[PDB]
């Protein structure tokens, strides 16, 4: 029979990309320093003061520029049924961002998202105060196809206002952006497709960097990180594994990622509301990528990272405005979702006890709705490769003397991300945590374990020296400590004793009845 | 002596 009339709409962006001058600055992602002098320097630097990024470059860069093509090949291989593919609304909440960062995220999206897909793209003004984005920005704004520019009546924080955003969406698909993202091509199509196959899936592209200072992206044709977390509950990039990785079909399929980095990710609508959208309860920045993750997991649905997608994200040098409810936040998470594992939490991040954090009656509700499975199912099916602490009943805190009064254990590596081979030493306890808190474990090892990767004492061939090394799969033979009733400290290895000893440090003794022999685990100081 | 920002991800991967 005859061929049938196609679904009309443009392939091809929603605009057009004007004409680059040859020589423009950061025409093609490259790095860009301008070696400033005098008065142009100053101004320079307060711009980096006021944003926590080089706005005085940002200026003088493109608002139009084209990302370099920096995807697996493979990627171009990927053929798009644009007939049937949902059509999105891009949805931008943004809070005091300057303005040629917001622009080129708003221009990045109207020049790389095909027309036919895009349904709008919706900025939210989370209560600005910036001048630059009042008058100026509806104006510059005012023409554009397919945007819409919302206004928040007080300061929602990013949840609200992302739900502001939502609220007011018409597209079948929700994307969220941050203001200061550029697009690579192709980005849009493979989070659609992948919706379009499962409408449980939330879909992020994968996050390339920006640098802040140059403007340089940095994506790549690699694998990408995932996302996870760390039991003070703060999110962590990590290697796929290899269980995710034997059930890829080719290198640029699909990736199940325990969390996400939040912010950047494509969701259907229906199943947005559906699953209970945002926790309203949350304030300003943090957290939220935390819960939501828990909430798709333990409710029903896939979180998965798409390697066809890739978005570049301007990360600052530091948090450009006060985030002081990250805390309170991750408390409501872990308060609904986390289960008895909360404890887990609580120990390594004592504030958290302290932090008001509300309401969360209705959640813990939404989670009865949704009849979500728990935490335990969480960790063992979605996220087994984290290491889940013991911290049992007077093995874990402070690892105290009891000869040599108020001193306790102490390591702290001179990079907080190179933490193997360093001395521990003693120092007065100061009931802070993290250089003094320590798990004593059922496979008899001293662990260092605020955050990952958990380190293990261990004792080197010879030495009598405590000395800092990681956890492995089978606790190795200079690692294995016996923590008697009495409080002696026993390596097995050496048939030695740790003692309190002269600074202070830990060595190995010969066995004594001395107290300076004697150790114990206290929670806290008082 | 004793979560404010999103990490990006290391040169390495
Ligand atoms: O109170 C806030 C704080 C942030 N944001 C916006 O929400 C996203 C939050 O991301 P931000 O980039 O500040 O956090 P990061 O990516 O650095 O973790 C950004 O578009 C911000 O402009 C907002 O609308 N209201
Ligand atoms: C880290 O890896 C991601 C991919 O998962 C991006 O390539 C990002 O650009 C990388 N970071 C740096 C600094 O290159
Ligand atoms: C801060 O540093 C000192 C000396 O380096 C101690 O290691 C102390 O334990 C650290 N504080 C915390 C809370 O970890
Ligand atoms: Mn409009
Ligand atoms: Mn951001």
């Amino acid at each position: 029979g005859p061929p049938r009339t196609p679904r009309p709409g443009r392939r091809e962006p929603v605009m057009p990309r004007p004409p680059v001058p040859a020589n423009a600055l950061g025409a093609r992602g490259e790095a860009v320093r301008l070696q400033l002098q005098g008065e142009e320097l100053r101004l320079q630097e307060e711009s980096v003061r006021l944003h926590q990024i080089n706005i005085y470059l940002s200026d003088r860069i493109s608002l139009h520029r084209r990302l370099p093509e920096r995807w697996n090949p493979l990627c171009k291989e990927k053929k798009y049924d644009y007939d049937n593919l949902p059509r999105t609304s891009v949805i931008i909440a943004f809070y005091n961002e300057a303005w040629s960062t917001l622009l080129r995220t708003v221009y990045s999206v109207l020049e790389t998202s095909p027309d036919i897909l895009l349904e709008e793209v919706i900025l939210v003004d989370d209560y600005s105060d910036r001048e630059h984005l009042k008058e100026r920005l509806a104006n510059e704004l005012s023409g554009l196809p397919k945007v819409r520019l919302i206004r928040a009546n007080k300061r929602e924080g990013l949840v609200r206002a992302r739900l502001l955003g939502a609220s007011a969406a018409r597209g079948d698909v929700l994307t969220f952006l941050d203001c200061h993202c550029e697009c690579h091509e192709g980005w849009l199509e493979p989070l659609l497709q992948r919706i379009h196959e499962e409408e449980s899936a939330v879909v992020c592209p994968v996050i390339d960097v920006i640098d802040w200072n140059t403007f340089e992206y940095l994506g790549n044709s690699g694998e990408p990180q995932i996302g996870g977390f760390d039991w003070r509950l703060v999110f962590t990039w990590h290697t796929v594994p290899e269980r995710e990785r034997i059930r890829m079909q080719s290198p640029v399929d699909v990736i199940r990622s325990p969390t996400m980095a939040g912010g950047l990710f494509a969701v259907s609508k229906k199943y947005f509301e559906y699953l209970g959208s945002y926790d309203t309860g949350m304030e300003v920045w943090g957290g939220e990528n935390l819960e939501f993750s828990f909430r798709i997991w333990q409710c029903g649905g896939v979180l998965e990272t798409h390697p066809c997608s890739h978005v570049g994200h301007v990360f600052p040098k530091q948090a450009p405005y006060s985030r002081n409810k990250a805390l309170a936040n991750s408390v409501r998470a872990a308060e609904v979702w986390m289960d008895e594992f909360k404890e887990l939490y609580y120990h390594r991040n004592p504030r958290a006890r302290l932090e008001p954090f509300g309401d969360v009656t209705e959640r813990k509700q939404l989670r009865d709705k949704l009849q979500c499975k728990d935490f335990k199912w969480f960790l063992e099916t979605v996220y087994p490769e984290l290491h889940v602490p013991e911290d049992r009943p007077g093995f874990f805190g402070m690892l105290q003397n009891k000869g040599l009064t108020d001193y306790c254990f102490d390591y702290n590596p001179p990079d907080e991300n190179q933490i193997v081979g360093h001395q521990v030493i003693l120092y007065l306890c100061h009931g802070m945590g993290q250089n003094q808190f320590f798990e004593y474990t059922s496979q008899k090892e001293i662990r260092y374990n605020t955050h990952q990767p958990e380190g293990c004492i261990a004792v080197e061939a010879g030495m009598d020296t405590l000395i800092m090394h990681l956890c492995e799969e089978t606790a190795p033979e200079n690692q294995k400590f016996i923590l008697q009733e009495d409080g002696s400290l026993f390596h097995e290895q050496s048939k030695k004793c740790v003692q309190a000893a002269r600074s202070f440090v830990p060595l190995l003794r010969d066995c004594t009845n001395s107290d300076h022999q004697k150790w114990f685990f206290k929670e806290r100081m008082l | 002596t004793g979560y404010y920002i999103t990490p990006r991800t290391g040169a390495g991967a």
